[PDB]
């Protein structure tokens, strides 16, 4: 299992940043995890950002 | 969550470190080294992942979660942050503690304070520079105060990073403007190591 | 309201009703289906 971070290093402000992950090994259908992000500004603590699943209910 | 600043030991020795805010059987503790991504340690509190030593143990008391770290070697030390789940799906990380097995010996810090110079004042900009080095451990929090109350404003510090001797080395940036700099007399910088503190004072 | 005989609790009673009761029935159990192949030519869905 290997994730692959890919997408622009350098942003202009107030502009849409964009990033895009690349599993290796393992399927996203799989509904033993979720998938997201979790952003580290440099020299600070670890914040989490978000996920999601379309393993899904009934509503 | 809570976690407290740092933490040092001697290899062979036992190291717990503590967390606060978990109400839930959640928390989990991360090993992230410096220049590195994070590399989860444990998870449902005791319980224990592939790969991971015996002598990481979990544990977690009322609303206290804990760490424990027996038989401490050079490859453990990294930054150690803690998380869990709290209510209904929301996660959220403590400030990590940081665990540093470096070598000996010992060592008090050194300050060199620089204040602001004739070209940089013209620039209508002011800035204090304190540099601080050869100490033990890489973990010093840094403290400004003008006269004699403190300074909240414009502080900048920035995580040490070892030398070639094998001493870490910090430095925190206050950028001010000029006004206030003739206005004060004396600026004070305060680095506390260990409990102890160093000060340094510069005035015009 | 209706009976075969009424006075007779022996007897069922059957009604009829005017206005239409919404009712829900699910399967909070979200499920597969093995498969599993017992030939020849014959395959059992069993619950995975
Ligand atoms: C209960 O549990 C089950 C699991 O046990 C849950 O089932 C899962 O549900 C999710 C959500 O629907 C599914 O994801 C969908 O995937 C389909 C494609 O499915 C096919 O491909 C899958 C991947 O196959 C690959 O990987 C496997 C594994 O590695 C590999 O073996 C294989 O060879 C291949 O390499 C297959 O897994 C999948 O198999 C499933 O179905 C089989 C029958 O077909 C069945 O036999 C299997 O057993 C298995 O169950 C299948 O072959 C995606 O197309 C789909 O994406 C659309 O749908 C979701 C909602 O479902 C929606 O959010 C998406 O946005 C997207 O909708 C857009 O695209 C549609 C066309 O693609 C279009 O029709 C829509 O209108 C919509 O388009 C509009 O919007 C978009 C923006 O959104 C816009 O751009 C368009 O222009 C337009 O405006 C899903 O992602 C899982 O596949 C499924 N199964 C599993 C095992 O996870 C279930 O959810 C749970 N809950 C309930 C209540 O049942
Ligand atoms: C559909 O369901 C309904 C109910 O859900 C079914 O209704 C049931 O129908 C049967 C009939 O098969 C009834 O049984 C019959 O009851 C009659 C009448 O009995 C009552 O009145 C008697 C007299 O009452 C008057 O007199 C007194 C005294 O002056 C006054 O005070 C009163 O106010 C009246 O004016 C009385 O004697 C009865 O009391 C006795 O019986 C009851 C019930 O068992 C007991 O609790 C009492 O303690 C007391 O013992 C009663 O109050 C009876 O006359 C019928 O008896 C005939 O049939 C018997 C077999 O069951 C048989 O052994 C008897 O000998 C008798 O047969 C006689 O009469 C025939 C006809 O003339 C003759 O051919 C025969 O040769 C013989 O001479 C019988 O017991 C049920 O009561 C009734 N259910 C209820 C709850 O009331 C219906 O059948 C179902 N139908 C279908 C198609 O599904």
């Amino acid at each position: 299992p290997q994730l692959q971070e890919s997408g622009p290093t350098l942003v202009e402000a107030s502009e849409t940043l964009s990033l895009t992950c690349a599993v290796s090994g393992d399927s996203t259908a799989a509904c033993n995890s979720f998938w997201g992000w979790v952003r580290q500004p440099p020299g600070k603590g670890l914040e989490w950002v978000g996920s999601l699943s379309h393993c899904a209910s009934y509503w | 969550l809570t976690q407290p600043p740092s933490a040092s030991g001697s290899p062979g020795q036992s190291i717990t470190i503590s967390c606060t805010g978990t109400s839930n059987n959640f928390v989990s503790w991360y090993q992230q080294h410096a220049g590195k991504a994070p590399k989860l340690v444990i998870y449902d509190v005791n319980k224990r992942p592939s790969g991971v030593p015996d002598r990481f143990s979990g544990s977690k008391s009322g609303n206290t979660a804990s760490l424990t770290v027996s038989g401490l070697q050079t490859d453990d030390e990294a930054v150690y942050y803690c998380g869990s789940l709290v209510g209904n799906w929301d996660v959220i990380f403590g400030g990590g503690t940081k665990l540093t097995v470096l070598g000996q010996p010992k060592a008090a810090p050194s300050v060199t304070l620089f204040p602001p110079s004739s070209e940089e004042l013209q620039a209508n900009k002011a800035t204090l520079v304190c540099l601080i080095s050869d100490f033990y451990p890489g973990a010093v929090t840094v403290a400004w105060k003008a006269d004699s109350s403190p300074v909240k404003a414009g502080v900048e510090t920035t995580t040490p990073s070892k030398q070639s001797n094998n001493k870490y080395a910090a430095s925190s940036y206050l950028s001010l403007t000029p006004e206030q700099w003739k206005s004060h007399r004396s600026y004070s910088c305060q680095v506390t190591h260990e409990g102890s503190t160093v000060e340094k004072t510069v005035a015009p | 309201i209706r009976s075969e005989n009424i006075t007779n609790n022996a007897k069922n009673i059957l009604v009829q009703f005017n206005t239409p009761v919404q009712i829900n029935c699910t399967r909070p159990n979200n499920n597969t289906r093995k498969s599993i192949r017992i030939g020849p030519g014959q395959a059992f869905y069993a619950t995975g």
